[PDB]
RNA sequence: GAAUGUUACCGCAAUAGUAAUUGAACUUAGUACGAGAGGAACAGUUCAUUCGGAUAAUUGGUUUUUGCGGCUGUCUGAUCA
RNA sequence: GUGAACAGCCUCUAGUUGAUAGAAUAAUGUAGAUAAGGGAAGUCGGCAAAAUAGAUCCGUAACUUCGGGAUAAGGAUUGGC
């Protein structure tokens, strides 16, 4: 039978598998279609979320209530350290497993990728890739020959890179090895691209342009073994009820005798990975880039450094990337970016940018003055300080 | 929900459910307009669908006009007096509730409506903006 | 001229937009639809530049003005008079005028020499308005109603009056307001009069809901 | 401008009503086993029965009455249109057969709650259902008969116009098979395309015009109106007649162009039959093609409504032609202005 | 070009947040923060209690 | 977690299972059609309700960092603490 | 001591520190917290909870056998110096 008539679903699930994040790296299984017309361009990227702010932008969109008015939403500025290519590995297709042997790394390895392999940094004798660095001493019979196979007996190329932590305020002291696929002309302009780009930073005058639809993948925050009550949505029994007042609703299944799949209770509300798409790049910033707070109303030289700090960060010392909208999953961990998969509907890329007033006040307390020099000037010389 | 409104305005999540004693302050001589039915949605478990600023519901008359009782008449909320939901940041409110007089047909009747009237309902319903006075 | 359309399903075009004889100020609503209406009619010194006020679409409840002189409430911002002032010669005043209310359309009418303000407030910034327009504003209520901009909207010729009006009122204000005062139904027997139509010096845009004898008033009293 | 028709939805007669059959079917069908115990599987079919009940119940017997006014509303002309279709016969047979099946639902509900008794032996239930089905059958039989008539006239009212006698109305009628292709069609835009029309040779060509702010429009029924009621043992001629009886300003049509020598001498003593009936009805005579009038029948036909001789109150006549487009606006205008200075001026 | 300054709290900060209490008929003081909203509901007097800058005008700061 | 020399980092994803829905308004369009009273769909742009998976720069709720400030009864003679 | 008082609380004398401890605070429990708008939409049911609450003064209906109702409801007053 039924109560009234079946009723909706508050115990409705959403993730068949799930589980706790046994790795800081998400599960990237989606890759854009390889194009031959467009030059060598990346498909994925790395970075770290900084936080959110309040940016005033003239709504060019023909709203049915606002339109051309001073309105605000919620955007994020993902920070990204100077990514340097230190590994060139190419592949072909994806049958039932990996299928290659042409793995080319580097020689000048810093103290960032040498900590990823070993938990105990002190026990490490700093002697990694010793048998690989000895191949550069000779003519290179096992190096240059490998590149001759990629130019013919290969297809896709996943460049192995990492993130600088020596200038990153994030207390981790370790780089993040990932895989980035690049699509360009033919199959020989893929391996030779990253080959001639050793010990180099991220260039914004080749691939990275203005207003590009990108994606965002981060890591979700968990809360322990949270039960059906808060994890899904269970009711609250009155105080008159005994032995419980917020316990799980009586299931009463049968449907096969093996109790159903969606009668779930306690597990892990969060601590996984998400996937966000359709995001336009507002402004590409750098590490030594000044005058970040370009206000088109007050005209004052200022940055976007948070006057308070969110949680586990710093005071902006790397290349920040301001993108449209926000991103699921908490920060303080590696965030794998991604370019456009294909000709998406978007239905919002028609509107460009119109950013003016940029917020840079307090993030820990209440929003007051944007610049600390303004408060000092309004106060003047008194007892303490100047 | 389509009886002469300028598009579908942003349905703000207010706090006017079923059984809300609404007052009265306009050209009419009524004191309060008790509502016996508040809706404005569809498929939704458990919930009493509330009415945002600019919705057309049916209310009754208790105190004020004893001659017009136990009947159905339109009642569009002209006074929100509560924090709405926009994109600007601003969230100002009034004090007293709404309460207007309308003929049991599908339109309005009141004209000289005193008291502060929200600009949200004025933009949505042309009849409200045409029959008001003090806006915000 | 005297056209009639269904702009956004609203017969009350006087509420949304406001095409006074001072300056053709059109709100946001009016893309290629309104442009095709007054294409060969306008396009002169008075364009149809879109604008807004205080985050609203209503431009008929902010000011009045005769032929030269438009004010602006202090409630809104100055993000509209910093680019639109280039088109207009010298009419809209850029002086910060303090506003006591917000809506100035159903309390004050616009013409040239005839004006009326419903008694409700004192005399502070209201005197400054009459000083610019140069009109001896005399406060007088009509049938105990606060509204006046939606019941009557006279011009330099005639003036349509709300049907629900006493006979005595349609005689004592015929010499002072220099209008014949013609009472009759309007817009299929609606409750609005000046809120459904805006009389201009040249054209006269109304509504299609207006019946033939209700529309024949313009081509008889106002005379073209 | 309407009355109380063209609002009733479609009604299934008997062939399109096979629903009862379907239901009885599933009913006699049943055969359940009832869960729980195999010894107490006798308790369920009662619910079964209540069900069938409610079903036929709602059925019909209320939607038929909707869409139809009353046998004694206001004017008999509103029911005169049905007289030329179903006739007071099927008429009363209208509300008649109405109340017919109507109470039918009575007997229905009756026997219904009736059996209602017991909630044991699903089988007995099958027999009960069969009986109910039979009962239903013996009804819609003769039912659908006149009910067929029903559906018929039903759709029927889609081509037949319906004016309003509670306002101004200018009666305009003409005589087809003469030359109305470039005369009467100069007023309206009516033309036969898909919708057919019997009775006369042509169809329904009702003219209309919107001068100043008035509203003058009325249909015409040629044939029955052009002959006495006694001559027509029914049909619509009488249709033409009631048609007349309606009006505010009857406009008679003549033709002195002599298409094939069809002058009028016998229908002269016929206008007096409807003369005292025109207490507050204005008359108007319009003659088409006035230029080829030969002096052979002019000195005899003029003693009708043209000159002050017989059965003439003393009105104004018009002699012109709208076929050659000679002051067609003046003719149309000077045919309803008299009504403005009569009923409108007084009331 | 004008500088936004709070009235009841006398503190130039963000224009919105903006939950404010009108005076029905006449106008009201535009709040500059959310903390100023709860400081008006309890009918607190900013003239006596130090929370504004107008009180500092009668004090005098010349060091 | 036991793991066939071991640990860490970086890939391919079989099988089973499966997940977003609906409505209105504006423009085309007071349109095609029609004797009158009347009255649509396709494309493009702009939204809302409900369910599931998330996020905390702003707002609201919560206040064990039992803070800061103020106050009642009693006490270390009394005051500050 | 405060207070209407012999309650409760605080302090002094006398009488005391045996009832497993430590680390940790994810969900599900007994008693005890606090939530804008709406003010009886949950439930068989005024069942839980919360608010109103003392003294002085003022005011205090109908009914009854004038020993009652009556400390009515709705207000005002209240500490220290």
């Amino acid at each position: 039978s039924h109560r009234k008539y079946e009723a909706p679903r508050h115990g409705h699930l959403g993730f068949l598998p799930r589980k706790r994040a046994a790795s800081i790296r998400a599960r990237v299984k989606a890759f854009p279609k390889d194009d031959r017309s467009k030059p060598v361009a990346l498909t994925s990227f790395l970075g770290y979320k900084a936080g959110m702010t309040t940016i005033v932008r003239d709504l060019d969109r023909p709203g049915s209530k606002f339109h051309k008015r001073e309105v605000v939403e919620a955007v994020t500025v993902v920070d990204t350290p100077p990514v340097v290519v230190v590994g060139v590995v190419g592949y072909v297709e994806t049958p039932r497993g990996l299928r290659s042997l042409t793995t080319v790394w580097a020689e000048h390895l810093s103290d960032e990728v040498k900590r990823r392999f070993y938990k105990n940094w002190y026990k490490s004798k700093k002697k990694a890739f010793t048998k690989y660095s000895a191949k550069y001493a000779q003519d290179g019979a096992g190096i240059e020959r490998e590149l001759a196979r990629i130019k013919k007996y290969a297809s896709v190329v996943r460049v192995l890179v990492h993130t600088q932590i020596r200038k990153t305020p994030l207390a981790q002291k370790k780089a993040h090895l990932a895989e980035i696929q690049l699509n360009g002309g033919s199959i020989s302009e893929k391996v030779d691209w990253a080959r001639e780009h050793f010990e180099k930073t991220v260039a914004v005058d080749s691939v990275f342009e203005q207003n590009e639809m990108i994606d965002a993948i981060a890591v979700t925050k968990g809360h322990g073994f949270e039960g059906v009550t808060h994890r899904w949505g269970t009711k609250k029994l009155p105080r008159k009820t005994h032995r419980g007042l917020r316990k799980v609703a009586c299931i009463g299944a049968w449907h096969p005798a093996h109790v159903m799949w969606s009668v779930a209770r306690a597990g892990q509300r969060g601590y996984h990975s998400r996937t966000s798409i359709n995001h336009k790049i507002y402004r590409v910033g750098k590490g030594d880039d000044e005058a970040n707070g370009a206000t088109s109303f007050d005209r004052t030289k200022k940055t976007i450094t948070p006057m308070g700090g969110f949680v586990h960060y710093g005071e902006i010392k790397n290349d920040f990337i301001m993108v449209k909208g926000c991103i699921p999953g908490n920060r303080k961990r590696i965030v794998t970016l991604r370019k456009s998969l294909y000709t998406n509907t978007s239905r919002k890329a028609l509107e460009e940018v119109s950013l003016k007033w940029i917020d840079t006040a307090s993030k820990f307390g209440k929003g007051r003055f944007q610049t600390p020099a303004e408060k000092h000037a309004f106060m003047g010389t008194l007892k303490k300080d100047l | 929900s389509g009886n002469g409104a300028q598009g579908t305005k942003f349905r703000i999540s207010l706090g006017l459910p079923v059984g809300a004693i609404m007052n009265c302050a306009d050209n009419s001589g009524a004191r309060n307009l008790y509502i016996i039915a508040v809706k404005g949605s569809g498929s939704r478990l458990n919930r009493l669908p509330a009415a945002s600023l600019g919705d057309m519901v049916m209310a009754t008359v208790k105190k004020g006009k004893p001659e017009l009782r136990k009947k159905v008449m339109p009642a569009i909320v002209v006074r929100q007096a509560k924090s709405w939901r926009r994109r600007d940041g601003v969230f100002l409110y009034f004090e007293d509730n709404a309460g207007v007089i309308a003929n049991p047909k599908g339109e309005m009747k009141g004209s000289a409506i005193t008291g502060p009237v929200g600009k949200e309902c004025a933009d949505l319903w042309p009849r409200v903006a045409s029959n008001s006075g003090v806006v915000v | 001229m005297a056209t009639r359309t269904q702009f956004e399903n609203s017969n009350e075009i006087g509420v949304f937009s406001k095409l006074t004889n001072t300056y053709c100020l059109v709100a946001v609503g009016g893309s290629e639809n309104f442009y095709s209406a007054f294409e060969a009619e306008l396009g002169d010194a008075i364009p149809i530049v879109h604008t807004t006020i205080a985050g609203t679409r209503i431009i008929g409840r902010m000011t009045a003005g005769n032929r030269r002189g438009l004010l602006v409430p202090t409630q809104t911002t100055d993000q509209e008079l910093q680019h639109l002032r280039n088109s207009l010669p010298d009419s809209v005043k850029i002086q910060r005028v303090e506003e006591r209310l917000s809506a100035l359309g159903n309390v004050i009418c616009c013409n040239d020499y005839v004006a009326l303000v419903h008694p409700d407030i004192d005399r502070e910034t209201e005197e400054l308005i009459s000083d610019v327009l140069g009109v001896e504003v005399f406060r007088q209520t009509i049938s105990g109603n606060i509204l006046v901009g939606s019941y009557c909207s006279l011009s330099n010729q005639g003036g349509l009056v709300h049907p629900q009006t006493s006979v005595q009122d349609q005689e004592e204000l015929s010499s002072l307001l220099q209008v014949p005062l013609v009472a009759g139904t309007v817009n299929r027997g609606s409750s609005v009069v000046g809120a459904g139509m805006v009389v201009n010096d040249y054209l006269a845009v109304t509504g299609l809901d207006t019946t033939a004898p209700e529309l024949s008033v313009i081509e008889s009293i106002f005379r073209l | 401008m309407q009355l109380s028709w063209k609002d009733i939805p479609t009604v299934a007669p008997a062939n399109d009503l096979l629903d009862i059959v379907l239901n009885r079917t599933q009913r006699k069908t049943p055969t359940v086993i009832r869960p729980g115990f195999k010894i107490t599987r006798i308790r369920a079919f009662y619910m079964r029965k209540v069900k069938y009940t409610g079903e036929g119940f709602v059925e019909k017997f209320e939607d038929i009455l909707k869409g139809f006014p009353n046998i004694n509303d206001v004017h008999p002309f509103h029911r005169d249109l049905m007289d030329t279709l179903y006739e007071k016969n099927h008429y009363k047979i209208s509300l008649a057969a109405i109340s017919r099946a109507k109470s039918l639902v009575e007997q229905v509900a009756r026997d219904y709650v009736r059996l209602l008794k017991f909630g044991q032996s699903l089988f007995q239930c099958k027999q009960l259902k069969r009986a109910a089905l039979g009962r239903m059958a013996t009804i819609v039989k003769k039912l659908r008969d006149p009910l067929a008539y029903l559906e018929q006239v039903r759709q029927h009212i889609g081509r037949l116009p319906s004016i309003d006698p509670n306002t101004r109305t200018l009666l305009i009628c003409g005589y087809p098979n003469v030359g109305k292709s470039s005369f009467l069609r100069c007023i309206t835009k009516s033309d036969v395309d898909v919708q057919p029309y019997a009775f006369t040779t042509k169809s329904l060509y009702v003219g209309h015009f919107d001068y100043k702010y008035l509203r003058f429009q009325a249909i015409d029924t040629p044939g029955i109106l052009d002959r006495p009621t006694e001559e027509m043992n029914n049909i619509e001629m009488q249709s033409i007649y009631a048609i007349a009886h309606l009006r505010s300003c009857v406009l008679y049509f003549m033709d002195l162009s002599e298409q094939c020598g069809f002058t009028i001498e016998a229908q002269v003593k016929l206008f007096h039959s409807i003369k005292p009936l025109f207490a507050n009805k204005s008359v108007m005579v319009v003659i088409n093609k006035t230029d080829i009038i030969r002096p052979e029948d002019l000195d005899e036909e003029r003693a009708q409504l043209l000159e002050s001789v017989k059965e003439v109150p003393g009105v104004e006549i018009m002699t012109s032609s709208c076929q050659l487009e000679e002051n067609v606006m003046e003719v149309r205008n000077k045919a309803c202005e008299k009504l403005l200075a009569s009923r409108i001026e007084n009331k | 070009m004008r500088i936004y300054q709070c009235h009841f709290c006398s503190s130039p900060c963000y224009p919105g947040h903006g939950i404010m209490f009108v005076r029905n008929d006449a106008k009201e003081f535009r709040f500059c923060r959310s903390k100023c909203h709860k400081a008006f509901k309890q009918r607190r007097n900013p003239r006596k209690l130090k929370w504004t800058k107008a009180f500092r005008k009668a004090a005098g700061k010349e060091l």
